[PDB]
């Protein structure tokens, strides 16, 4: 059974991670396998939950790193960052529109 | 009633004769029409409200290897709900390997009439499909869910 | 030599002068030793660092991001980070801190992102954040908090995003966040909250997302009337039993509202007025709802489910307030005489199963060109006027089951893929001869008009 | 499939001639076996998690007149659970007057195999059984259930 | 619809009472009927519940008024009352 | 004669000297003048009395029971009850009091029953009960309490029954009832309780019933270890997730324990030791339970349900601890090799559906003369020893469904009323001649042995 993973398969890889870790479903290519990591990678944010902590894909337009699904923390170079979203033109006020 | 299942690897074989053929059952949740598509394995946790859609090109056939429903966490959705999701998300057919969760059959029983077919498959055949899909490999394949006989 | 990777880490050029250093998961203590003064990113996650000093580097002038997640830190000394003048991001999740360090974080004036989640934090020293003039995101997610640290948050006027989820907060007093005037997101889910001050959110002038999901809320969180910028509100899985009469007057920008898995019994008729941004409304099981809700202001609903209540009649004009509705579901109500759904021009699915409908007339579903499905199962449904199915081109599925037919059913509808007629007891006039060519599955009351015929297509029984 | 139902008052008229015979359906929660017993009407609230067992003479047949599942207080138990309780507490057989709550049928559908039979009965037969039971006054009766 | 009853039947009588009232299922005849009263009668104790207040039968041997199902408040004449149950002989003092 | 009734009320002689006066439900304000100084019972329920400020009757020195339930009282004046020297029972439910009267109740030294339920009481003045030296039953049921009135309860050492149910109490601190040494019943259900002190019940030496049902409990209420006299414990419908090791060591008289509708995931192996009075134990969905619980001390279980966990093996001796067990249900577990259930002599129903059982032997169900039902549905059962059902006289029902039975199947049994064999797939060798008469409900794997063959109800589909 894998590094910080406490439940396994050959087919599905990891099924439950250690307490404070996050589960990522890594696809490659036909395969989709469970992996447990301490922080989530770049596409993603950490999303702690009582039953299962989960890496969640940061979906939002031109964002490289978010806090939550809705709220960007770092926009791509060189967009303007205002109230967690990403714009070309900075309404009302180093590339962090405020 | 029953389901024939062709498994054609995308590797040249005029000799690799009708490469793999397997058998399975049709659910009842579904409709019993045939289908065709690339083979994609997805983790049972993927079919969870509402994990990230991988956004595959619609028309692939997903294989889901169920796990012991006793050792494994309380599931995020009913198995019916999961079967629905997989299709809403692109899948031309849904294949459930139920070796480890035999009782799935009686859960995927009551009809809610799904345009996409779902096909249950146990011990003998399933074991070979995973022989295929497992590392050795994510070997590209093409599946025909050839309707009954 | 000067740019320098310590022994077992992996390094990378950041820009053309700076260095990105990943040590991370090689069990260590204080070391690394030979850290380039040009290091901009340093991952020391998942090691065994229990104590910092010998602090090998207060010389890292250019360090923007420092990751110490997943070690064994129980204490952070006052000067652990002095010298980190460029420090933007600091990660301390998943250690064993029991309080937020009393001083080690004060006056980190470039600091914008702080992670303190997954510790054992039960206490926030009132000044621990003093000096964090740039702090934008704070994570205290998954600790042992029992109360909101009101004083300590006073000085976080720049904070834009916060979680306190997964703690044990049981109460929020008035003004608890009164000075967080920049806050955009706030997460309080999975706490233990049974009580909200009537003004606990007063102060949060910029708040757009608010998450009270999974708590023990007793009543509807009135303190939201002040949150004028609110776009996303969640309070699902609480024990709220009613939604009051002008619940959302203060929040005209609401796009999403989650309140399912609450034992909600009543909603005010006015509850959902003036929510032009709402796109869907679903109320299942609000059993004491008698009247159909007023939707003035709220014209852009494209889906409306209101199941399991006691609505007996719709206003004659109901579709005036439903110009964009696509799905309507008034399942399990008390509907008898129903009006014309013609103004509901965009409608493409209807569900009125389990009502007290007896009479369908020719207005009712007329001119609904986009309408694909119509379910009328389990009504009193005895008569159907000439062709209250004539003007229904898109109509693919029609479920008239467990009805009170037949004294004249219909075939002035012709495109069908699915028909259910099962459960109708006087449909001896079961003479149906199939002017329904496209149809791919059927349910006939009796096996006999079923399977009477013979690309191919089913029926039952 | 279907159920014939005799209703014999412990009185006693030659022209009143065994006064009610009615028809009903067998319910898939139960089995299909016959039964016999005194007729006892019980309030739907009786078949609830915390009620006092009235401790009747075992062997009676209960008639339960369901109410509008829309106007009425949210039911304390599933209807299946209620069917079970009536038997555990009192008897095979259980008769549900389904007039006001048609949908009961599809709830008392899925099998859990109950030694006691449960029989659904609606509109017009049921309407007469209840005609027979505002009280009218007595009443006092014996019921037989059997199939053709 | 009956006195303090806000929901009725011919067959079942009362189905929901006013807020602070109690529902009793009175068995006549072949009949079992719902009745709403402000306090429960003698066989019974009041049992307030959030959804539905309910008169519940006092079943403790020789008791004529209980506090709850388990705990008698007044035993019949002339039994001895100790810690909520009823005895012929008073152990230790009743 | 000289006692006499007030206008409209119904009176009655209580003995030779006293008078039982019922004036309930004739809308009134304050009843008298001219009520008999010999009145022993006075029902003023269900009227319109909003003030008994402008009388009362401090002359009724024989009054034992006074009922003022169901009026419109908002306030009780300090001397409302001075002069009621024989007052045993005082009923004030269902008015609109917002606090327990600060003084009107002090020093009612005969008072044994007090009802204050169904008011709007948000506050208990710390000495409002001062002097109630005989108080035995106190009902504060259904008010607006937010906290336990600790000081005010200090002086109720004789209290034997109490409810605080249907309030809004969210916390119980250590010693909250520390001086209620006589208390037998305590009801706290339907509050809002998320937290208990580790000693919040220290003091309740006589407590026999304790009701924490319907609250927001986070964890098992450890404070119970001190309640040695406990007979009935309820904490169902909370959010408790585990029951610890040695949960009930302190409470050997427990007869009933309710904890259903909690998301209980684990239970200690020792949890239920030493509960000789326990007659049933049921644990559904305790999914992380791995071991079978130890039942030393707890020999009188006549029913034991433990479903939906991960028990893979039973100890060989398990029936040593189950001499009176009648129902066993270990449905939805991970059982493969199972031992002999012969010592479990009184067993009369078994349910092992959805395990991983493959082989049943001669021992497993041998000498279980009272055994009526046995369900083995949904196992891996291939091989049933041929004599295994031989010693099973009472056996009426047998469900072997959905397991990989076959050649070879089932006989030496024959008393049957019900048989399910459906889902057995190598059993096309479905010979099944009705040798055994008794059967009235069959379920055969193949449609054919129903018609291929006294109400033999048959399944699946007789042709
Ligand atoms: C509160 O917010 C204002 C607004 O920027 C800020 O200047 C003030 O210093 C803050 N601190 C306290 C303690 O109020
Ligand atoms: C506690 O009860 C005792 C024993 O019956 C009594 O003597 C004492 O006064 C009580 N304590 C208080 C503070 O009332
Ligand atoms: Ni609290």
């Amino acid at each position: 059974c894998a590094k910080g993973c406490e439940l396994c398969s050959e087919v599905n890889g990891c099924l439950k991670c250690s307490p404070k870790l996050f589960i990522l479903l890594e696809r490659n290519d036909i395969r989709q396998v469970g992996v447990c990591l301490p922080s989530c990678p770049p596409g993603y944010f950490d999303a702690r939950n009582p039953d299962m902590n989960k890496c969640i894909k940061c979906k939002i337009e031109h964002c490289e790193a978010c806090f939550s699904h809705n709220f960007c923390t770092k926009c791509k170079e060189g967009l303007y960052l205002h109230k967690g979203r990403c714009y070309p033109a900075c309404p009302e006020g180093t590339m962090e529109c405020s | 009633q029953k389901a024939i299942i062709r498994v054609i690897p995308l590797k040249m074989d005029p000799t690799g004769k009708l490469n793999l053929t397997l058998e399975g059952v049709f659910a009842g949740v579904a409709e019993i029409t045939p289908a065709e598509g690339k083979l994609m394995q997805s983790h049972p946790l993927y079919l969870c409200n509402a994990s990230d859609d991988d956004n595959l090109e619609p028309g692939f056939i997903s294989i889901v290897k169920l796990e012991s429903p006793r050792r494994a966490p309380r599931p995020c959705l009913s198995l019916a709900s999961k079967a629905r999701m997989a299709g809403e998300r692109g899948a031309s057919a849904v294949l459930f390997d139920i070796t480890e969760d035999r009782a799935a059959a009686e859960q995927l029983q009551q009809p809610l009439g799904l345009t996409w077919p779902v096909v249950l498959i146990w011990g003998n055949d399933a074991e070979k499909l995973m022989e295929f899909v497992y590392k050795n490999q994510k070997a590209h394949v093409r599946i025909e869910l050839k309707e009954p006989p | 030599g000067p740019r320098g990777c310590p022994t077992h880490c992996h390094c990378e050029p950041d820009g053309r002068m700076l260095l990105r250093v990943d040590c991370s998961d090689l069990g260590l203590s204080e070391l690394p030793s030979n850290l380039s003064v040009f290091t901009s990113y340093l991952d020391l996650s998942m090691n065994n660092i229990s104590q910092l000093l010998p602090n090998p580097l207060p010389s890292l002038r250019f360090l923007e991001e420092l990751r110490l997640a997943g070690n064994a830190l129980t204490y952070i000394p006052k000067g652990a980070f002095t010298g980190l003048y460029s420090l933007k991001v600091l990660m301390l999740q998943n250690n064993q801190l029991r309080h937020v360090p009393t001083e080690a974080l004060q006056n980190l004036r470039s600091l914008q992102s702080l992670r303190l989640d997954a510790n054992h934090i039960s206490y926030v020293p009132p000044s621990c954040f003093s000096g964090l003039h740039s702090l934008r995101h704070l994570w205290l997610d998954d600790n042992a908090l029992t109360e909101i640290p009101v004083q300590a948050f006073r000085s976080l006027s720049a904070l834009q995003a916060m979680t306190l989820a997964l703690n044990k907060i049981h109460h929020i007093p008035d003004y608890a966040f009164g000075n967080l005037s920049s806050l955009v997101v706030l997460h309080l889910h999975n706490n233990r909250i049974h009580s909200l001050g009537k003004k606990c959110f007063d102060g949060l002038h910029s708040l757009e997302t608010l998450d009270l999901n999974y708590n023990n809320l007793d009543e509807f969180p009135t303190a939201i009337r002040t949150l004028s910028n609110l776009k996303e509100l969640g309070f699902h899985s609480n024990n709220i039993r009613s939604i009051p009469e002008k619940a959302f007057v203060g929040n005209p920008s609401l796009i999403t509202i989650h309140f399912y898995d609450n034992p909600i019994q009543f909603v005010g008729r006015s509850a959902f007025q003036h929510l032009p941004e709402l796109r869907t409304l679903t109320l299942n099981g609000a059993s004491q709802i008698t009247e159909f809700p007023d939707l003035t202001g709220t014209a852009n609903l494209e889906s409306l489910t209101l199941t399991g209540a006691q609505i007996s009649s719709l206003p004659q004009t109901v579709c005036n307030q439903l110009p964009n509705l696509q799905v309507l579901d008034l399942s399990y109500n008390l509907l008898e005489d129903l009006p014309s759904f013609s103004v509901c021009q965009k409608l493409q699915k209807i569900d009125l199963r389990h009502n007290e409908i007896y009479e369908i007339k020719v207005d009712t579903f007329q001119q609904l060109l986009s309408l694909r499905s119509l379910n009328l199962a389990w009504n009193k449904i005895a008569i159907i006027h000439p062709n209250a199915f004539s003007t229904l081109p898109s109509l693919i599925k029609l479920d008239l089951s467990s009805n009170l037919l037949s004294s004249f059913p219909i075939t002035g509808l012709h495109g069908l893929t699915h028909l259910k007629l099962t459960g109708n007891h006087a449909l001896q006039s079961l003479i149906s001869s199939e002017n329904f060519p496209e149809l791919k599955v059927i349910e006939m009351p009796y096996a006999y008009q079923c399977c009477a015929f013979g690309h191919s297509v089913q029926c039952s029984p």
